[PDB]
Order: C-alpha cells, then structure tokens, then sequence
RNA sequence: CUGCAUGGCUGUCGUCAGCUCGUGUUGUGAAAUGUUGGGUUAAGUCCCGCAACGAGCGCAACCCUUAUCCUUUGUUGCCAG
RNA sequence: AAGGCGGCCCCCUGGACGAAGACUGACGCUCAGGUGCGAAAGCGUGGGGAGCAAACAGGAUUAGAUACCCUGGUAGUCCACGCCGUAAACGAUGUCGACUUGGAGGUUGUGCCCUUGAGGCGUGGCUUCCGGAGCUAACGCGUUAAGUCGACCGCCUGGGGA
RNA sequence: GGCGUAAAGCGCACGCAGGCGGUUUGUUAAGUCAGAUGUGAAAUCCCCGGGCUCAACCUGGGAACUGCAUCUGAUACUGG
C-alpha cells in the first residue's frame, strides 16, 4: 500500500568525559501514492534502528493533499527555515523535474508531473518540510469555491 | 581488569561445580591432571557436535563424565557403537575404568557454552559479526531468556584496529548472587588473529539458595 | 439542573481579576467589576446546553470519557461525581503522557493486579516483611495517581477538563491525538486547543460541584438503556 | 621482535556515584526533559514539586566471617553430681 | 536631531505637550551634489594652572618588565578666538504614514465624579520591563516590531592584501 | 537577495535638482487600453507537408520578427 523511501542518513556526533559517541539520523517519506504523504526525522545509535524510527512516525505523521488528476492544482511557493521550494504544475510526460529531497517525497505523494526549483540552502532536512507545506498551504477548485460562495464552473 | 568471573563467585551459592570428588592432595594434583587431560580430548574429538558441558564424578576406583551437549545423536551413533569407540580411550587415559553418561540439553540456543559457539563458526566462515550477535541474542530472548549480554572483541571485520561491541536485552544483574548467571567464553582464529566473544544468560531468580 | 438563575446563587461571577486576563477572551466576558471580570450566563448556559447535548449523543453510545479537575478543592467532588456516574477519572498530578504514551502507562496499568498480589493475597502471606513494606509503599504509590483509570484498557473517546489552563498539559496531548473536550475555562484561559469552551468559574466550590452534578446526570440519562 | 594487529588476564580514576535506553514531549536541526529544583543520605536511597512516564548497568539486599539465644548428635572435645 | 547637558540667580532665546475655539487649503515625505552642527584626543595665538595625568626621573616584582604597583612630574585637562572632522558617534536597528492581541510600571498635562489618603472612571505626549500572533539560521524583536506594506536616500557581493 | 549580530544604515540635521504624493468635479488625452494601415529584407527559429532509399540537407505555405510611425476611439488609473 504504502511507498515509504528513505532520503538520506546523516552520522552526527556527541562529545562526553568520556570521549566522543557517535549516532545515525534517517529521514524517510511514507504514503499511499495517490493523495497522502508524511515525512519522518528518526535518530538511533544504528542505522537500521534509526530508518524504522523514522519510517513509523512518517507513517503515523502523515498529511493528505488534495492533489490533481496526475499533478497539482495549481503553482505554488513554500518558505522555511532556510529553503524555498516553487513547485509548478507540468503537462503529462515530464515527469517529476526536482532535485534533492523533493523527488522522492513527491513521488512517494503522488504526482506524477510538476517542475520544481529549490533557492536558498538546499538541506534535506528543511526542504521535505518546505515542500510539504507547499503542498499543504494550497488548495484545489472546490476547496476555494467552498469559501468563496460560488461555483467551480462560476469562478473558473 | 573491571569483571571478575560469574560462575567461582556464585558456585558456592547457585551455580553447580564441573567436578565433584574428593582428595587429601595425596593424589589431587594427577586427579586434576587426569581431568584436564579428559576434558580437552573429548573437546578436540566432540568438535561437531556442540557439547554443552563436561562434569566429572570420581569415585572410588572409578570415574564418570556426564558429557551434556545439545545434539546428542552424533556422539551417539547407531546402536550407540561411537560412545563405546571413545569410551575405552577415555577409560585407560585416566587408568581406571570409566562410564560415560550423556544428557540432552533442552532449549540450545538459552546454554551460555552453546550460543558462544557457532559465533566463532560464523565468524571463520565469515558472517558479520554484528548481525550473528543480533541473531543469537534474539533468539535467546525469545526461547525465553530474560536477560542476555554479548560481548565481541579484537580485530572485527577485518579492520586495522580492534575494538569491543556488545549488544544487552532484557536484564543481567551481575552484581547478585541469588541468581542463574552462566557465562562461558569462546574464541576465533580468523585470517587476521584471534576474536573474544563472551555471553552472560540471566534465567531467573533462584530463591532459597542451593538445591533448589 | 442547567437554568441560569442557579448559576447566580451558586456563584460564577468572580473568575479571576483584570490582570490576569487572557487577551482573547474579549467576546466572553462582559464587563469589569471592581477591578474582577464578570462572565455572562447570557452566553454561559447556551453553550453549556450545546455541550451536554453534544456530551450525551456519545454517552448514548459506547465510549468512555475523562474528568480532569485535578485541584486542591476539587478532588473529593470529583471523585464522588465519577464514582455516581460509572465513569473514570483522576484525582492527582496529571501524568506527563499518559494519553500520548499509552503504550508504556499500559504496563503501569497492568502493575497493580500482580503487584497488589502482595496485598490481597501476600504470596504465601506477607512474604518478606522487610521488602514487603516496600512492595506495598509502591503499590500505594503507584495507584494514588491512576486509581481511577485502572478498569480502562483502552484509550478514552472523551475529555472534559475543569480547569483548561491549569491543565493544559491533558489538553496538549488529547489534541495530537484527536478526542473532543468538553472544557470549561476561566477568564485566564485559553479558548485555543479546546474542542467545547464553558466560560466561567471553575476555582469556586460551589461552581464545580454544580458543574460535576450537571455533567454527571446528563451522562447517565444518555446512557440509561 | 611487533601489547602502536590482538584474545585472555590485570592496575588507575573508584566502592566515586554516576552512566544509558524505550515511549512521549520540546527545538527545522546538533540536542534537552527524564538525570534538574526542596528536604534527606554512606549514596540517581526516599519523598515532594515538575512533560514526563518506566526500565537497564549502577547503591543497597541476597553471598562469606563474627557479635546473643534455642534445638538436633557427644569422640579424639567438657567435668554440673 | 546627534554629540551632549547637574549648586543658585539674572538677561536673551530654541524646542515639545494639552483643554476648547476659527482660517491657510496639499502649502505634504525623502534626498545624489551642497551647507551646518558635531564626544574626546590633537594644533595656532594670548592667558590661566589647585587636583589629576601621557612623555620622563627614581623605587619595587620578575630570568628579563622600555608595563601593571609605589614617589614625583611636562604637554594636556581650564578660559577666548581660531584649525581637523575622527569614535563601539550603538538601539551595531536611516526619515515619515496607517494598520496588528495584553499585563506591570515611570514622567508630564487634561474632563468628571461626595477629592474623608498618592479616591475612581477616560483621554493625550515620552519612556522601561515581560509577553501572544507574526518574523528570524538562532539569540532575540514583538504597537517605540527585527509582524504585513507604501515613498525616498545610502551601503553590501569570500577572508587577507587594505 | 540583504543591511542588529556573517559583508552591508552615512554620526546627526537642513535642503537644491530629482523621486513620490490626501480628497471631489469638469476639461485635455501625454503614458496607458482597443481596432486599422505601412514597415519591421531575404535569410534563421517554430508548425503543417514534400524531395533526396532514412537522416543530416533542401524546399512550399503559415506563424513569428516581441519594435516603430500614423489614423479612429475608450476615460477607470497616472499625467497637464
Ligand atoms: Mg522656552
Ligand atoms: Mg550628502
Ligand atoms: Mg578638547
Ligand atoms: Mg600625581
Ligand atoms: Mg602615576
Ligand atoms: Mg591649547
Ligand atoms: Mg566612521
Ligand atoms: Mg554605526
Ligand atoms: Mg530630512
Ligand atoms: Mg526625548
Ligand atoms: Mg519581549
Ligand atoms: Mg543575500
Ligand atoms: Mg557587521
Ligand atoms: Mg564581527
Ligand atoms: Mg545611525
Ligand atoms: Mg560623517
Ligand atoms: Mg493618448
Ligand atoms: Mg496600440
Ligand atoms: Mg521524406
Ligand atoms: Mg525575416
Ligand atoms: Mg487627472
């Protein structure tokens, strides 16, 4: 059902009297493939600990976007920490055009054709958050019909 | 040196002795030499099967080694004609006549002795050491052991520098002495020297001390 | 039962005073009286009304609700209204994840049935005097706290919390998760992260025993099947 | 010969009292709470308070000797009559 | 406005705020060049010089001490007219407009209430602390925003070399 | 894109040229908006077809050449 993916693992370190420890960080992207997507950030002494950490609170973090046919509704900007995510919706054949962190995840999501274009610092870490809040901040043609009062076809 | 040995803290208490006789040291010291010389023939001949344990009785005028080991069928044989081959070989090293007894042992993989064999196997035949640990501890935990502590060290991997890991579940009071805590040790000799694994089973908690 | 007239005798008025007050509580209080915001019954007792009704449609149903009124004052009204309505509760320190780390309070939960073994049964009979006394010390111990949520198994379905800012923490986990609550705030509240707000009084005697009476008889008039 | 490849064993901090983990929470994140604060102690011993809830290695106890009394059995050990 | 300003009195004068009243009718904001002011230190002229104190003299610690410490001590610090225009000239936050939850104050007006106490209810000007939303890499800002804008000027594009 | 702390608010104030500018009406229509004409060479890019055995290559038509000038109107905004 799901299609959870890992990113990418980072080994980060902790200095005590003792001497240095070490640790593992996996961030992973877990959804249903049609609507649904969620992200996890999981730490653990090990590797294969630390994907299961992150893979289970993706899983049980996830966010549904309501999502176009095979793309987005319309184009949209995220702002973060410190990356910026642009997402536009492509035509049917381009395929996922990103880079980084924000193919994967937005394979995982759902879509199958949108340009996306990241500026700024480009961290894994803050650019899955970017490029979910992008997906989560816009809206589809009922959604903005519903507020406004009006219909589809009317506000087309 | 931080651990003192587990089982000569507590063989007093819980823990049963590997060899129960008596001597006025008129003959202990070839009573011991006879032992020794016993124990390592039947771990160099027993090198397949996983022999679990070696006790020693020494009567008068006699002698008998309950070999307990996991796999008791191919020190066996058929018609039981290998424990008979390898009884007499025994019986003339220690100059009197000997009776060898042999004990299953239930639940192989929960001895202190058995789950640190095989890991020197796996480590010549070259199994990583940190998912063959992973495995026997878990599998310990899961025959229902409820503590297991394993420990690998020197030269893992193959690496240029050695080091010690160790992987721990469940609880393993080591400081108490009311409590089973059989511990064995093992080593390998790979391509590049020598590995030290080292294993602490805790089972539970024996109440009122000796004979149950 | 829930007429506005009782309310004024039982006393609602006095909540806390005009520098303590929450900034977004403007549309609930009325006015200022000696330098004490006063809260309306006007929009008191609708909302009130909406929440029992809202409260009963699930006690008609299965499910199981929480009564978190966790004050100095409180506790016995607390405990006397949970044990009248066959409902679970909890009478001290609110527990730092007891919701949200369900999957370790269960094992506490689970710890007094074989560790008040001790006590109903002494194993042979008070064995070992000398940690038997410290076997019953944490057996008090660990009761005194989650006595009233020992025959729950399950995660709850409803919240209602009496003071919604002194007990935030209940709030803060029971959102995350996504049970309604039924809170009543005071004029220092938040109306934020609560699903059901009940301005007024919560800290007065009179006002809280009223308020348990009120949410105990609409609980078992929804379920009296 | 290489303890600057090691296994095993051992000394030191120190018989100091700390060292960590699971879940939860907080901060994007290194990380923090838990382990701090108040009494208390030989002590992370206990209590209270607190986004903490529990557990493991640990601090104690169980183990050995001795300090009183009772009983079982008196030679090679004792002499109330 | 900034630099900055502390006994008292007099003389001349700039600036800010409030109660009520009428007109002038966009006359309004910013500003490259330009001008003016501008801590202290510094220089020229003519004086003054109690204390303090660069330079300098002696003693002392230190292996050495051209310093920290001690005893003296010149310029300077002071006055008037002149010259430079440098500072962590700091809120490291350029001027103005309006919008966007609160609490505790400080100073200074003003309306009304029995002013029995620095009694209460409103409304303005300046300023301090805490803090919500929001912003920021975080610290932190937070109605005097570092929250969302509008008008203008200046500056930044790797560290040294500079 | 930024200027509190990484580089970035002149030390401050006044002010010329310049930049912008509260609110209503009428007028002009300069910017702006609509339509038309001429021109914006051929060549080149793109789209639809053809010829070289395919392609490279050549070629027909279309579109485009994002611009300028003139004429005829629209008056909300900016401008006089
Ligand atoms: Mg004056
Ligand atoms: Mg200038
Ligand atoms: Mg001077
Ligand atoms: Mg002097
Ligand atoms: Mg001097
Ligand atoms: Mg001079
Ligand atoms: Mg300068
Ligand atoms: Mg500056
Ligand atoms: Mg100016
Ligand atoms: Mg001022
Ligand atoms: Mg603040
Ligand atoms: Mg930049
Ligand atoms: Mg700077
Ligand atoms: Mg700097
Ligand atoms: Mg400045
Ligand atoms: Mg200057
Ligand atoms: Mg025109
Ligand atoms: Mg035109
Ligand atoms: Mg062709
Ligand atoms: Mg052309
Ligand atoms: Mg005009």
């Amino acid at each position: 059902e799901l299609q959870e993916k890992l990113i990418a693992v980072n080994r980060v370190s902790k200095t005590v009297k003792g001497g240095r420890i070490f640790s593992f960080t996996a961030l992973t992207v877990v959804g249903d493939g049609n609507g649904r997507v969620g992200f996890g950030y999981g730490k653990a002494r090990e590797v294969p600990a630390a994907i299961q950490k992150a893979m289970e609170k993706a899983r049980r973090n996830m966010i549904n976007v309501a999502l176009n046919n095979g793309t987005l509704q319309h184009p949209v900007k995220g702002v973060h920490t410190g990356s910026r995510v642009f997402m536009q919706p492509a035509s049917e054949g381009t395929g996922i055009i990103a880079g980084g962190a924000m193919r994967a995840v937005l394979e995982v999501a759902g879509v199958h054709n949108v340009l996306a274009k990241a500026y700024g610092s480009t961290n894994p870490i803050n650019v899955v958050r970017a490029t979910i809040d992008g997906l989560e901040n816009m809206n589809s043609p009922e959604m903005v019909a519903a507020k406004r009062g009006k219909s589809v076809e009317e506000i087309l | 040196g931080q651990k003192v040995h587990p089982n000569g803290i507590r063989l007093g208490i819980v823990k049963p002795w590997n060899s129960t006789w008596f001597a006025n040291t008129k003959e202990f010291a070839d009573n011991l030499d006879s032992d020794f010389k016993v124990r390592q023939y039947l771990t160099k001949e027993l090198a397949k099967a996983s022999v679990s344990r070696i006790v020693i009785e020494r009567p008068a005028k006699s002698i008998r080694v309950t070999i307990h080991t996991a796999r008791p069928g191919i020190v066996i044989g058929k018609k039981g004609e290998d424990v008979e081959k390898l009884r007499k070989v025994v019986a003339d090293i220690a100059g009197v006549p000997a009776q060898i007894n042999i004990a299953e042992v239930r639940k192989p993989e929960l001895d202190a002795k058995l789950v640190a064999d095989s890991i020197t196997s796996q480590l010549e035949r070259r199994v990583m050491f940190r998912r063959a640990m992973k495995r026997a501890v878990q599998n310990a935990m899961r025959l229902g052991a409820k503590g297991i502590k394993v420990e690998v060290s020197g030269r893992l991997g193959g690496a240029e520098i050695a080091r010690t890991e160790w992987y721990r579940e469940g609880r393993v009071p080591l400081h108490t002495l009311r409590a089973d805590i059989d511990y064995n040790t093992s080593e390998a000799h790979t391509t590049y020297g020598v590995i030290g694994v080292k294993v602490w089973i805790f089972k539970g908690e024996i109440l009122g001390g000796m004979a149950a | 039962t829930v007429s506005m007239r009782d309310m004024l005798k039982a006393g609602v008025h006095f909540g806390h005073q005009t520098r303590y007050w929450n900034p977004k509580m403007k549309p609930f209080i009325f006015g200022a009286r000696n330098k004490v915001h006063i809260i309306n019954l006007e929009k008191t007792v609708p909302m009130f009304n909406e929440a029992l009704a809202e409260l009963n449609k699930i006690a008609s149903r299965k499910g199981k609700i929480l009564f978190v009124g966790t004050k100095r004052a409180a506790s016995e009204a607390v405990k006397d209204a949970a044990l009248s309505c066959d409902q679970f509760f909890v009478n001290h320190r609110w527990l730092g994840g007891m919701l949200t780390n369900w999957k370790t309070v269960r094992q506490s939960i689970k710890r007094l049935k074989d560790l008040e073994t001790q006590s109903q049964d002494g194993t042979f009979d008070k064995l070992t005097k000398k940690e038997a006394l410290m076997r019953t010390r944490e057996l008090e111990k660990l009761e005194n706290s989650l006595g009233g949520i020992k025959d729950m198994g399950g995660l709850p379905d409803a919240l209602f919390v009496i003071d919604a800012d002194h007990e935030h923490i209940a709030i803060k986990e029971a959102n995350n998760l996504g049970i309604p609550v039924f809170a009543i705030v005071d004029t220092n509240s938040d109306p934020d992260g609560v699903d059901f707000v009940i301005p007024g009084n919560d800290d007065a005697i009179r006002a809280v025993t009223l308020y348990l009476g009120a949410v105990a008889a609409t609980v078992r008039e929804g379920r009296s099947q």
